[PDB]
């Protein structure tokens, strides 16, 4: 069918550390799954967004994640 | 192409 009720986007987990380097590149640790928005610029660095932030991020520090269900595991 | 480089632009390799 069709689905109308997501407005979001995908994750993507930080393999590695790093930071945003360029005036649009975006930050994050070893472990910061980042908020893929879109995916423009080369076909290897990705468009995310941590909690607010954003920018490009090369995917080799990277993966991409679907969304997941609550983070609350206990 | 070792590890976590400056993310260089593939080419070729040494065969």
């Amino acid at each position: 069918g069709s689905r109308r009720a997501s407005v979001g986007s995908m994750e993507a987990i930080a393999k590695y550390d790093f930071k945003a380097t360029a005036d649009d590149e975006l930050s994050f640790k070893r472990g910061d799954i980042l908020k893929v928005l879109n995916e423009e610029c080369d076909q290897n660095w990705y468009k995310a967004e941590l909690n607010g932030k954003d920018g490009f991020i090369p995917k080799n520090y990277i993966e991409m994640k679907p969304h997941p269900e609550f983070i609350v595991t206990d | 192409s070792p590890l976590l480089p400056k993310l260089p632009p593939k080419t070729y390799k040494r065969e």
